[PDB]
């Protein structure tokens, strides 16, 4: 059975500036199979609404999938993105890099 | 330029749990304007792109009649393989299939394509030539001599040769403000001090389309592609794309080090320094 | 416009 590991990728859709409307998207690729979880979190906690693509993958055959919320960047909360995959001994935790 | 239609299917067996999971996607170049998923309320193939909306319902009955159909199709196709492969029927498995076509300039035929995968590997391929199969293994080869038979490919070829050029060249003509444009990269650096005698030069590109791009650091000339971050082209989520490469330069030195981009949408590779 | 033919493995 073939398994791959989840590349995850934590950045906002336009360049973050405080008090101002955006995405927070979370990117993940690379991955087989596609049993996903995907989780956004803010301050340490699961932001409930959250969309996310249709499921697709790249030219090995690899999957990846969007999941994204609108939310409003502010000088003191932090924003990170859980991942749980099989080929994952547990859950990751990515934290959102402005520059990043 | 050239462009292109395709579609993908993903087919998940869920054992005791219920049917096979089944999702269909369907993109005009780096843009998706159809889904169907097994899984979601409607059980109809849902439009994603603004130009696809107005279609009439003959088009969604027909492309859902369609779509249910492959699913359906899958479903068998799973149990074939649990057969060929002597797997347990306890186990979750996958099957991928992926195909379309490619148009040139010109909107004349280009290339087509049409290729299955179990379990995330390579099954079976239709090639170049829209006629011939490339069986990955034994059980593939057993498909290969059963496709043959059937004469599959000349059906196939007749597809991706015709119905599907035909119905691209329709897209792009319907979403031509969407499908026809490129984007191209709204750039810029960034610069981080990752200690007192050293800093990371950042180069940005950001909203751009199609999300085929080339970004490279150089120094003097000389392209650093080994000392280069590089991370995935991804999805802004807007209809458009971005990535970054970084260099990790040493303090004083920024001025030796230029980022390069090219892109379709764009008449002139930039080029980009922390000057 | 999706592919019309049933294709079975």
């Amino acid at each position: 059975m073939i398994q791959r590991t989840p590349k995850i990728q934590v950045y906002s859709r336009h360049p973050a500036e405080n008090g101002k409307s955006n995405f927070l998207n979370c990117y993940v690729s690379g991955f087989h199979p596609s049993d996903i979880e995907v989780d956004l979190l803010k301050n340490g906690e699961r932001i409930e609404k959250v969309e996310h693509s249709d499921l697709s993958f790249s030219k090995d055959w690899s999957f990846y999938l969007l999941y994204y919320t609108e939310f409003t960047p502010t000088e003191k909360d932090e924003y990170a993105c859980r991942v749980n995959h099989v080929t994952l001994s547990q859950p990751k935790i990515v934290k959102w890099d402005r520059d990043m | 330029g050239s462009h292109s239609m395709r579609y993908f299917f993903t087919s998940v067996s869920r054992p005791g749990r219920g049917e096979p999971r089944f999702i269909a996607v369907g993109y005009v170049d780096d843009t998706q304007f159809v889904r169907f998923d097994s899984d979601a309320a409607s059980q109809r193939m849902e439009p994603r792109a603004p130009w696809i909306e107005q279609e009439g319902p003959e088009y969604w009955d027909g492309e859902t009649r369609k779509v249910k159909a492959h699913s359906q199709t899958h479903r068998v196709d799973l149990g074939t393989l649990r057969g060929y492969y002597n797997q347990s029927e306890a186990g979750s498995h996958t099957v991928q299939r992926m195909y379309g076509c490619d148009v040139g300039s010109d909107w004349r035929f280009l290339r087509g394509y049409h290729q299955y995968a179990y379990d995330g590997k390579d099954y079976i391929a239709l090639k170049e030539d829209l006629r011939s199969w490339t069986a990955a293994d034994m059980a593939a080869q057993t498909t290969k001599h059963k496709w043959e038979a059937a004469h599959v490919a000349e059906q196939l070829r007749a597809y991706l040769e015709g119905t599907c050029v035909e119905w691209l060249r329709r897209y792009l003509e319907n979403g031509k403000e969407t499908l026809q444009r490129t984007d191209a990269p709204k750039t810029h650096m960034t610069h981080h001090a990752v200690s007192d005698h050293e800093a990371t030069l950042r180069c940005w590109a950001l909203s751009f389309y199609p999300a085929e791009i080339t970004l490279t650091w150089q120094r003097d000339g000389e392209d650093q592609t080994q000392d280069t971050e590089l991370v995935e082209t991804r999805p802004a989520g807007d209809g458009t794309f971005q990535k970054w490469a970084a260099v990790v330069v040493p303090s004083g030195q920024e001025q030796r080090y230029t980022c390069h981009v090219q892109h379709e949408g764009l008449p002139k590779p930039l080029t980009l320094r922390w000057e | 416009a999706m592919d019309s033919n049933t294709l079975e493995l």
